[PDB]
């Protein structure tokens, strides 16, 4: 019927936007991480620790949105 | 330090000719000061030019 026409667009928009956000944010962060490392090797591990701290806050809302995208595409669609 | 940059002044290169900045008094009566220095110099400028290198003063 007409439901299945919309549901997958209503999912794909969510997931494409989450992808844009996650990738752009993680790259903006990872660039500052890397060029910082290249200054001072043997500061690499501490910076990587802190990078993994900060990455966990970036992937929060995008991953909520991906979870709901998968909900719609399979709990509904 | 924790990293490095590389200026010419920091890294050796093969010595083809050498420079000297020579410090000397302006006044006499200093005793043997100037000539001990100048002979010590001349000995080593000789030692260097025994290896074909020139000197610049």
């Amino acid at each position: 019927n007409l439901n299945m026409d919309l549901l997958y667009m209503a999912a794909a928009v969510m997931m494409g936007l989450a992808a844009i956000g996650a990738a752009i944010g993680i790259g903006i962060l990872g660039g500052k991480f890397l060029e910082g490392a290249a200054r001072q090797p043997d500061l690499i591990p501490l910076l990587r620790t802190q990078f993994f701290i900060v990455m966990g806050l970036v992937d929060a809302i995008p991953m909520i949105a991906v979870g709901l995208g998968l909900y719609v595409m399979f709990a509904v669609a | 330090g924790n990293l490095e940059y590389k200026h010419p002044y920091l890294e050796d290169r093969d010595v083809k000719r050498v420079g000297y900045l020579v410090v000397s008094t302006d006044r006499g009566l200093a005793g043997g000061l100037n000539i001990n220095l100048f002979k010590k110099l001349l000995a080593e400028m000789k030692t260097w030019t025994d290896k074909g290198v020139q000197a610049d003063l």
